[PDB]
RNA sequence: AUCUCUCUCUAUGCUCUCUCUC
RNA sequence: ACCCACUCGGCACCUUACGAGAAAUCAAAGUCUUUGGGUUCUGGGGGGAGUAUGGUCGCAAGGCUGAAACUUAAAGGAAUU
RNA sequence: UUCGGGUCUUGUAAUUGGAAUGAGUACAAUGUAAAUACCUUAACGAGGAACAACUGGAGGGCAAGUCUGGUGCCAGCAGCCG
């Protein structure tokens, strides 16, 4: 089971596990909180940094990983642009919480 | 039985239908509403050259995917916003913002290729070096 | 400014340019009688298609009218003194046909390759 | 969509569109 | 990263070899009919022209 | 294992027949593709197209193939088939044997010259499938075969010098196309013209004079 | 208001070659169609026809051959010059030189072929093959 | 001329795609 | 008033195809590649759209007339499993 | 009888040669208002590395690879399909 059982969600098969091993900041790459989770692949999500920011979907997660409201989500910034910015890699809560304890993350949001 | 007239003095009549039929062709009407001049960025021209403003990287249409990188160009001559598609890997890394560059169209008759939405120009001269050029090594731009 | 220095295409390219047959017909010849250039082959079938129009309209025009009498006649002494068509056939319908080998074979080309001189076409060329 | 609503849809939006250049005049 | 720029930036650029100079007009014309109409080994089966180390 | 069920088929047989003209003549029901193997001698078994077909039934897809063959040898007469199987090679196999079969003759016609040998077409000529509207207009010497490549392989099979083809509707359905130039084909020698005018009375049919041997008992 | 009585005739005749019927019955008739039938029956594309060319306009019985395939009209009668008559015979004649196209010139209603020998064109007035 | 005559809520659902050799 | 025989005119059927259809179907949607019996009127991918602008006709509501920019590679017809 | 000669002619590979050439250069002569360039022409001029052909493509449409490494719904192609 994934989401709602279905005749058609058994062609597919997920493999992460929650046992999985938690990714790490890069160079032109960030922590955001979600603001609000917007239509159309858009999402509006702020950072830890302290910019605003447009966030957006890119693939692999568009169908495969659900997101909801306040996430701690890895983003990678436009190195061209900045307003327009894409999501890379959705944090689990647990592992939020891990981040949290390590401090890497600025401490300023909640789960 | 054939709804056209079909006489030997009944020809005015004919001719004023086929003229007046003529009208619902796209192209036909396109030349000669004057539409290629009135409207449209590239006013009756074939190889506008404008600046860049923006360098935004638009997000392509569904099957697809993949963040497609384009130019904000203000036109030389008009002076329109446009939406502009870069072509080959990181060609971004030659264009900049404020630089003089040349664009084409898409082999569309307009319109907009099978991917990018808004986008209907190839950035084709970035400060007349041509990007092909860049692309393959062979010359070096004009930058500082 | 002079004005009458007109130039001419000389040549037809094909329709359809990747029609496989057609095209490896054309490598066949060009083989056979050694060509540096496929446009030389679209150069002698551009000629030979010049020619039959020509006959095309003559034959358009009836049996024995004076433009038939006149041109087609003019015509197939033309082609008598490149060679290319027989004595015998000296008719019109034999013009028509005349195939595309010929005009390859009757040139300098073919022609020092004919009676020996090289022992390759492309030793001739 | 039935087309028959979205007309009549079309029909107030002139009816207003009317009502507001009454009121600019 | 998702930036511009990637693939020729990453892949090692490995150079052109020597060769030998491959014949130009109509010696390259000639060698490409030998090459199709004159022999070929397969003449059992297909009219099929460019093979695979398969 | 050329044992013939069919009368004809047995005379062809038998030796008592050498020509596929009579045949074609006296209009007769063959079944077997025997009969113009044993006839006619060399004919060019052509494959022209193989369509993906299916019928989405329950369980997947049901993925048949249609294979298009046009037969016949390089003077008049030509033979015209289509087939869905299972197998592609069966397919065509089936194909080639119901081309045999079908083979029909053309009026190859003239232009005016005369000069010698069938030429090209005899007259203006048209038939319909689908929407797909084949002409036939009879071409001048050495004006070759202008026509969808299908067409033009089709005419090669044929045996027709030069032809003008003119084409309406969806082409793109290149069954459709071949279907209607083989109606086209047929209709050249069913049209009265000046050279038929003259009547000749009727000669008996084989299967009738010869219907003592075509029996075993 | 039937319009054309020649178009008229010569659908008639076309409708009868059609289904084999080997007699026809023309409705309004006369002078122009009986000149056109007496070109066919020249060149014998119909059997014999016979009119009850009454006290009134003309009715014509056609005992045909059947051997006629198609005859046409072409009711604009476009004025024919000497040049686009071979245009005129590749559009409406099935074969190179099979068949007639006939003309009403000054010097009579005949077909093409008598048009060119005496050399006047005029007005296409149908064919025939 | 032989019928006979039954009954109501129930909203939505996002995860691709496939040909051969004749 | 009935019954048969005929017609003439009308609304319609049923049967086939021997035609025409892309088919479903059609005695016309037939005589249309063998393409011109006469004439009016419309349509030229879907959307934007019967919208915006004018004009008019209207007490008004609206009707007549009628775009373009842009926008996509389909929308749609009939049949089939 | 188990080859074989390769008896007759070709295709094939850096191998190794024996003969041509204009393109540049150019005494000059011609050309020409004067000189270019061409047409003529004595001297120098090719061993693949030279005296160097690129330009597009290779799933289909449409000729051409279920080759080799990299990237991994990213970068990108792609007129439309993809
Ligand atoms: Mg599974
Ligand atoms: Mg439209
Ligand atoms: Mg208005
Ligand atoms: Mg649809
Ligand atoms: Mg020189
Ligand atoms: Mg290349
Ligand atoms: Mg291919
Ligand atoms: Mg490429």
């Amino acid at each position: 089971n994934t989401k709602g059982g279905k005749k058609g969600r058994r062609g597919k098969n997920d493999s992460d596990g929650p046992k999985r091993e938690l990714i790490y900041k890069e160079e032109g790459q960030e922590y955001a909180q979600i603001t609000k989770m917007l239509g159309n692949g858009r999402v509006e999500a702020s950072c830890f940094d302290g910019n605003k920011r447009m966030a957006h979907i890119r693939g692999k997660l568009r169908k495969k990983v659900w997101m909801g409201q306040g996430d701690i989500i890895l983003v990678s910034l436009r190195d061209f642009q900045d307003d327009q910015c894409d999501v890379v890699h959705k944090y689990n809560l647990d592992e939020a919480r891990t981040l949290k304890n390590q401090g890497e993350l600025p401490e300023n949001a909640k789960i | 039985g054939k709804g056209k007239p079909r006489g030997l003095n009944s020809a005015r009549k004919l001719r004023v239908h086929r003229r007046n039929n003529r009208w619902a062709e796209t192209t036909y009407k396109k030349r000669l509403l004057g539409t290629a001049f009135k409207s449209s960025p590239f006013g009756g021209s074939s190889h506008a050259k404008g600046i860049v403003l923006e360098k935004i990287g638009i997000e392509s249409k569904q099957p697809n995917s993949a963040i497609r990188k384009c130019v904000r160009v203000q036109l030389i001559k008009n002076g329109k916003k446009v939406t502009a598609f870069v072509p080959n890997d990181g060609c971004l890394n030659f264009v900049d913002e404020n630089d003089e560059v040349l664009l084409a169209g898409f082999g569309r008759k307009g319109k907009a290729k099978g991917d990018i939405p808004g986008v209907r120009f190839k950035v084709v001269k970035v400060s007349g070096v041509s990007l092909l050029a860049l692309w393959k090594e062979k010359k070096e731009k004009p930058r500082s | 400014p002079r004005a009458p220095r007109t130039y001419s295409k000389t040549y037809s390219t094909p329709k359809r340019p990747y029609e496989s047959a057609r095209l490896d017909a054309e490598l066949k010849l060009a083989g056979e009688y050694g060509l540096k250039n496929k446009r030389e082959i679209y150069r002698i079938s551009f000629q030979l298609s010049k020619i039959r129009r020509a006959a095309r309209d003559l034959l358009t025009r009836d049996e024995k009218d004076p433009k038939r009498l006149f041109e087609g006649n003019a015509l197939i002494r033309r082609l008598v003194r490149i060679g290319v068509l027989s004595e015998d056939k000296k008719k019109l319908d034999y013009v028509l046909a005349l195939k595309v080998e010929d005009f390859l074979e009757r040139r300098l080309q073919t022609q020092v390759y004919k009676l020996g001189l090289a022992k390759s076409v492309h030793h001739a060329r | 969509m039935r087309a028959k609503w979205r007309k009549k849809r079309t029909r107030r939006l002139k009816r207003k569109r009317r009502k507001v250049r009454a009121r600019s005049k | 990263l998702a930036r511009a720029g990637k693939v020729k930036s990453q892949t090692p650029k490995v150079e052109k070899q020597e060769k030998p100079k491959q014949p130009k007009g109509r010696a390259y014309k000639r060698l490409l009919y030998t090459r199709r109409f004159v022999n070929v080994t397969l003449t059992n089966g297909k009219r099929k022209m460019n093979p695979s180390p398969s | 294992g050329w044992v013939p069920v069919t009368k004809l088929g047995r005379l062809v047989k038998a030796g008592k027949i050498s020509s596929i003209e009579e045949i074609f003549l006296h209009s007769l029901p063959v079944k077997e593709f025997q009969i113009i193997d044993q006839l006619l001698p060399n004919l060019k078994d052509e494959v022209m197209n193989i369509k993906p077909v299916q019928k989405q039934t329950r369980a997947g897809q049901r993925t048949r193939f249609k294979a298009v063959v046009v037969v016949g040898d390089s003077n008049g007469h030509v033979g015209l088939g289509i087939k869905t199987a299972k197998e592609v090679a069966g397919a065509i196999r089936a194909g080639i044997i119901i081309a045999k079969l079908s083979v029909i003759p053309i009026r190859r016609g003239y232009w005016g010259t005369n000069l010698g040998q069938p030429h090209s077409l005899a007259t203006k000529t048209s038939g319909k499938c689908g929407s797909v509207s084949v002409r036939l207009i009879p071409a001048p010497r050495g004006s070759g075969i202008v026509a969808s490549p299908a067409v033009k392989k089709l005419m090669q099979l044929a045996g027709v010098e030069d032809v003008y083809t003119s084409s309406t509707g969806s082409t793109r359905t290149l069954e459709n196309t071949l279907k209607a130039a083989f109606v086209a084909i047929g209709n050249t020698y069913g049209f009265l013209t000046p050279n038929l005018w003259e009547v000749q009375a009727l000669t008996p049919s084989p299967m009738d004079v010869y219907a003592d041997y075509a029996t075993a008992s | 208001t039937r319009t054309s009585v020649l178009a008229d005739a010569l659908n008639a005749i076309n409708n009868a070659e059609k289904t084999g019927k080997r007699q026809v019955l023309i409705r309004p008739s006369s002078k122009v169609i009986i000149k056109f039938l007496q070109v066919m029956q020249k060149h014998g594309y119909i059997g014999e026809f016979e009119y009850i060319d009454d006290h009134r306009s003309g009715k014509i019985v056609v005992q045909l051959n059947g051997r006629l395939n198609k005859c046409g009209v072409i009711s604009p009668r476009f004025n024919v010059k000497i040049a686009d008559v071979e245009k005129w015979t590749a559009n409406l004649l099935p074969a190179r030189q099979f068949g007639y196209v006939i003309l009403t010139t000054s010097a009579g209603i005949m077909d093409h072929e008598e048009a060119h020998r005496k050399h006047v064109s005029g007005k296409i007035l149908g064919f025939v093959y």
